[PDB]
């Protein structure tokens, strides 16, 4: 990435909505990028998966207990850190589109 | 074996992350229509 | 073994997980 990102501000979408004449939207009109930056935001990741070097023709097979731990260690960060924050994505886009 | 599925899901699941920040572009530009 | 059992049990539970997630993406028809 070009750019070192601090993590932004929490939600801009626990907004009730409130009547009268003008559209709340006005001032997300200001600044471009105000609803790619709050899907942007909640995507953000804290902890990945590293990348992991395949393993030589000519190592020893591991015991199959650590496996299931390093598996069960990387599933785990999917639903927490992407799967999750994906499905967050769609419940706000889909929020977006209806209003 | 596994350690290639790790690598793999993970580039599925960016891949699925670029998806979304493409599809909040598009309704950012009906937004503005909109307004 | 049942350790190795048990890990072909979850690669194909996370799997279906994912391909379900891509069905649920690519059917989000926002217009």
């Amino acid at each position: 990435l070009s750019t070192v990102h601090p993590a932004s501000p929490p939600l801009l979408c626990t907004r009730e909505d409130v009547e009268v004449a003008e559209s709340p939207l006005r001032v997300l009109a200001e600044t471009p990028d105000s609803f790619e930056k709050h899907i942007r935001s909640i995507l953000q990741r804290s902890v990945a998966n590293p990348a992991f070097l395949k393993a030589s023709e000519k190592d020893i097979a591991p015991p199959p207990e650590e496996c299931l731990q390093l598996l069960s260690r990387a599933t785990q960060v999917f639903r927490e850190q992407y799967i999750l924050k994906q499905d967050l994505a769609k419940e706000e886009i889909q929020r977006r589109v209806k209003l | 074996q596994l350690e290639s599925l790790i690598n793999k899901w993970s580039l599925e699941l960016e891949d699925q992350e670029r998806h979304f920040l493409q599809q909040a572009t598009q309704v950012n530009a009906w937004d503005r229509t909109l307004i | 073994d049942p350790v190795m059992a048990g890990i072909g049990e979850e690669i194909a539970h996370f799997q279906k997980e994912l391909e379900e997630l891509k069905a649920r993406t690519s059917k989000a028809c926002f217009q």
